[PDB]
RNA sequence: AUUCCGGUUGAUCCUGCCGGAGGCCACUGCUAUGGGGGUCCGACUAAGCCAUGCGAGUCAAGGGGGCGUCCCUUCUGGGACGCCACCGGCGGACGGCUCAGUAACACGUCGGUAACCUACCCUCGGGAGGGGGAUAACCCCGGGAAACUGGGGCUAAUCCCCCAUAGGCCUGGGGUACUGGAAGGUCCCCAGGCCGAAAGGGAGCCGUAAGGCCCGCCCGAGGAUGCGGCGGCGGCCGAUUAGGUAGUUGGUGGGGUAACGGCCCACCAAGCCGAAGAUCGGUACGGGCCGUGAGAGCGGGAGCCCGGAGAUGGACACUGAGACACGGGUCCAGGCCCUACGGGGCGCAGCAGGCGCGAAACCUCCGCAAUGCGGGAAACCGCGACGGGGGGACCCCCAGUGCCGUGCCUCUGGCACGGCUUUUCCGGAGUGUAAAAAGCUCCGGGAAUAAGGGCUGGGCAAGGCCGGUGGCAGCCGCCGCGGUAAUACCGGCGGCCCGAGUGGUGGCCACUAUUAUUGGGCCUAAAGCGGCCGUAGCCGGGCCCGUAAGUCCCUGGCGAAAUCCCACGGCUCAACCGUGGG
């Protein structure tokens, strides 16, 4: 179970027992990784209270906003470099602040696609 | 461990704002969420069976109330659950009798007869003002209404102003300000049930609210916070206030 | 506490007093131990067995 | 000997409740009958259509208690009142 | 939460003089067990903890507690109507111990011995205030005190009863 | 209400400890507990095992079928009632039960959520277009000992689905009106993309149809119910447990969450806690409260309310607004029930009851009502919630088991005579069952028909003679008694205390200034160290200037209820409850 509950260790380090069960509300979901393809695949998920999130698992199109403020759906070519983790970069993989190749250029995504299900980024 | 809502209420926990005997028998009749909150309120089967003596079981107050023999603020209640809380006019038109919901000097509710003309007028504290799309200004009240205004009429209105209502048809009657001198009739706190003029303002940061002073009918001075200052005249009270 | 008699002792008492004592030899059904246990009344010990 | 002390109209549900006082001094505590014949004669009402809910006869006490209730129509109080008061007094079998 | 006893033991029950200081105020007034004088003790002790609990006490409630507690003293009628809070201190245990309904219709001359006022009293034959009240322990109140008669329909309330006369002529001589 | 007394010596004083003397809680002897009124009962052991019955449902005014009957008309067929089950909306996550677990932001209080959610609720603004599809019940048909379950035709829904647009989301640029101290958000325009609404309805009045009433569906915005996580302070023992922690602590940048957060990931750096007791171990649900005491204080957390947590141990998932869900589901372990043996299914820390454990805790009961919950707008329905009752020397309040006059004694108490009430029993009548009883309440015949337990040498003053025993039998909380004369052993009698109670054991507070802050001792009895130095810590010269953290006074909010104290009122007073005050 992916669980976002308590640490188990105590600011000095004393080991914490478990008082109780963990809870429904407590736990998380799998990391979404978007990576690139060819067409956009979503999928919708049931969420606390009934809301619902979209989460992207292939991504082939991008919103490029200039900073004048015009919108450019373009397509996606490759990321370039993601600075949270290498691995990332390596295998295809998309995230808030990566730095994409577009047939524009370069483009700083400013978008969680695992939530938004959408990448909007700005050129540089 | 509780896995959810709470469906029931023993007696004992009762708010403390009830006149009901405590040690009867186990439950009491959880209200549902309405216009007022927890603090301020009464389910109106205590006060069709208990305040008027009207019922003396609860099946013939079910029934009463199934008849729609009532007038809450000028619509029927079938609702037995339903909050009623201050300021709002419980009214019979069978036996033409009308009362309005006042706190008491030790912090309980009390049902003050008033006349047929009081009985349309209802005040209702401003609460919050929250702008809605298409630019519509929206007053929150005190008691869970809303009201949509235009933006030309938005510099009228400020939040815990006081607005006369013509409930029977949700009209504005007449909104009373706050400035220096307002008539005012206390709602919570060990002031409760005082009625007096304000004084001054005391601007406190960091979260504390604000603070009048009020001064009595006769001149004593005491303090208590914003939001329980709830205006009802400017210089005498629009309304017969125990 | 509920045991069983295991054995029928006397005791001789602490001098100066002189005197013979009956008691019996207890196993404690609770946790098994054997504890010595005095029986009071005159003529009493005849109808402990 | 019945006194009353109050008499209160329910113009909601349409009903007369009456409180009462019965001194019977030296005397055994009143059926349910002979009190409703006795006090339907000076309040002038349909005995078929009243009820009488309580005679409570008090420890040590030779003035008992009773609360009495009277409707207008039948309807009324065959739709609102509990069925066991109404076969303790016989209205129903 | 549990119901406690009202009244108390005394702390060592085998003192000589207060052993027979309990004894001679059992015999005049007659009562069954040493709960009841325990009990009657007891009300006198705590008055007197009032007493001094507020003698000392300031502030209004004070004053508050203080009046009422002289008010309900004189409505008792165990002190005279201008008393202080001095003198509640001097009560005695026989002040409240005439205050008793026992006492009292001994007093009133209705009974020639005290265990007859009692059984009179637990007979239902005795009437206060048009009431009956069947506890001969209990406390009667200064403005009560004329309304103490025979039960209405009790024979003893009827003045050719067989056991009326005797009572008449022990009070008369 | 601030109490002492017996016990060290030939005799005295002191120290010091033990025993008596009181209350509360369990177990238990005897004895009744007759009567009544308000309260508790597997509370420490097996959170061990359990046959059994009950404990959770309601809506056919959403929908469409079938069955029975009534009536009318009968080719048909309508309407009234009931049944069937299904679709389906809601409920079954609350309520009941227990204290294993946990030393914890579990709990108490005070603040913050701007970093969240919210089905049933209330209000302001708006909407309900078009179109499509689904299969129960029923008729044909079958297995097995069963659980359970196949297959053909068949039907409609506010059942499901697509599109239309609002609207939901995310981002760049540009402005600005608002809550607010501010933040950022909210308001508007432009730009880019993703997602993306509904549901009408039975009856009836008028109305040809419509249209007005009733119930119901959906979007935006709040309020409110319930909840989630954030913090300050508070509150055990062990130093014969002194160093501890490895994502362990922080920074950068991201994933995941309803939501902030190392919660998680990648990189970077070496941090975080500890003598003001880290870590480890023992121990325990926390609080309001409860027992004792003059009070400082000491102890205890079972019955009731709040918060916490749990369902044989563990682990895991669907549906849901809300669960990893006592009477939903799956696996392991472990125990067990049925079976042509292929396989199935069980789970009382719910009510009632059994086995086991042990010193130790009740009826396999009656109603859905008074209160209160879900459903149905309504009638009403169900509830082992609850309310009644059943057993019980559970707690507190009241009450007697004879009274009076005469005479004699044991004149204190009893005895005989005469009269008197009828503390129970029998009958009638009220509440009341939401039915009988509940013996409650009023009336009629009427016994004088319920009193025992302990002690009798002294501390406890507390109560004395005669038989049997003769260092044996025996008695005792402590001191002490008995080897012929026993006021202390057993029996008789007598007397003393308490009384429907009394006795025994265990546990807790007082006694105890034998834990000492108030308030203890260390030359000779327990105890000042074999000496000096000095760190933290503690205590610290006088005067003048300043601050005002502490300190004190006034005032705002708050510290729930029940419980504590007091007056009045209601049940005959009281216990209990109400209003008001503290």
């Amino acid at each position: 179970a992916i669980w976002q509950g308590r640490s188990l260790k105590k600011p000095s380090g004393g080991r914490i027992v478990l008082a109780r069960k963990k809870r429904k509300r407590e736990l998380g979901r799998e990391p979404s990784n978007t990576r690139v393809a060819e067409q956009d695949k979503r999928k919708i998920i049931r969420t606390y209270g009934g809301n619902r999130k979209v989460r992207l698992t292939a991504a082939a199109y991008a919103n490029v906003f200039d900073k004048s403020g015009k919108g450019r759906k373009v397509r996606i070519i490759r990321v370039i470099e993601n600075p949270a983790n290498r691995q990332f970069a390596r295998r295809n993989i998309i995230t808030k602040g990566a730095i994409i190749e577009t047939e524009i250029g370069k483009a700083k995504v400013t978008s969680r696609p695992g939530q938004d299900g959408v990448v909007n980024a700005i050129l540089l | 461990a509780r896995k959810g809502p709470k469906r029931h209420l023993k007696r004992l926990a009762a708010p403390t704002s009830w006149y009901i005997e405590r040690k009867a028998y186990k439950w009491a009749v959880r209200p549902r969420p309405g216009p007022h909150n927890m603090r301020t309120s009464i389910p109106l089967l205590y006060i069709v069976r208990d305040y008027l003596g009207y019922a003396k079981t609860a099946r013939e107050a079910r029934k009463i109330l199934n008849e729609g023999k009532f007038l809450v603020d000028g619509r029927v209640r079938k609702d037995y659950k339903f909050p009623v809380g201050i300021m709002d006019v419980v009214s019979i038109p069978e036996t033409g009798e009308h009362y309005r919901v006042l706190p008491n000097r030790i912090g309980k509710l009390i049902l003050h007869p008033i006349s047929e003309d009081e009985a349309f007028i209802k005040p209702l504290r401003i609460r919050n003002k929250r702008m809605i799309k298409g630019a519509r200004v929206q007053l929150n009240f005190h008691d869970g209404t809303n009201h949509i205004v235009s933006i030309a009429e938005k510099d009228n209105y400020f939040t815990s102003y006081t607005v006369l209502m013509k409930v029977p048809e949700r009209e504005i009657l007449e909104v009373l300000p706050f400035e220096k001198g307002a008539y005012v009739f206390v709602t919570q706190g060990k002031n409760v049930a005082r009625k007096g003029r304000i004084v001054e303002i005391k601007r406190f940061p960091m979260g504390w609210p604000d603070v009048v002073t009020i001064e009595d009918e006769e001149g004593e001075l005491f303090d208590t916070l914003k939001e329980y200052a709830f205006v009802v005249g400017t210089d005498k009270p629009k309304i017969s206030l125990p | 506490a509920r045991g069983i008699v295991l054995e029928k002792i006397a005791v001789e008492a602490k001098q100066p007093n002189s005197g013979m004592r009956k008691a019996v030899r207890v196993q404690l059904i609770k946790n098994g131990k054997v504890v010595t246990a005095f029986c009071p009344g005159d003529g009493a010990i005849k109808f402990i067995d | 000997e019945i006194r009353i002390k109050e008499i209160k109209e329910n113009k909601l549900i349409g009903r007369k409740e009456i409180y009462f006082e019965i001194y019977h001094p030296g005397e055994p505590t009143p059926s349910r009958k002979d009190v409703k014949g006795k006090l339907v004669a000076m309040l002038d009402l349909n005995p078929e259509t009243t009820v009488i809910q309580y005679i409570r006869s008090y420890f040590g006490s030779y003035i008992s208690k009773g609360y009495a209730k009277a409707y207008d129509s039948k309807e009324r109080m065959l739709y609102i009142e509990p069925e066991y008061i109404l076969i303790r007094d016989g209205l129903i079998e | 939460k549990r119901q406690r006893k009202k009244y108390e033991t005394p702390p060592h029950p085998w003192i000589k003089e207060r052993l027979d200081r309990e004894r001679v105020l059992m015999d005049k007034y007659e009562l069954k067990n040493k709960k009841e004088l325990w009990k009657h003790e007891t009300q006198l002790k705590n008055f007197r903890r009032r007493a001094r609990r507020l003698l000392a006490a300031r502030g209004k409630q004070a004053e508050i507690e203080r009046e009422q507690l002289l008010a309900r003293l004189k409505r008792l009628g165990l002190l005279p109507e201008d008393a202080v809070l001095d003198d509640v201190l001097s009560l005695t245990i026989e002040d409240i111990l005439e205050r008793r309904l026992q006492t009292i219709v001994y007093k009133k001359g209705l009974a020639r011995t005290m265990r007859q006022a009692r059984q009179l009293i637990v007979h239902g034959h005795i009437e206060v205030n048009g009431q009956i009240i069947r506890s001969p322990s209990y406390l009667v109140l200064k403005e009560e005190e004329d309304t103490i008669t025979y039960a209405r329909t009790s024979p003893f309330a009827n003045p050719q009863h067989p056991e009326r006369m005797m009572i008449e002529k022990a009070k008369q001589g």
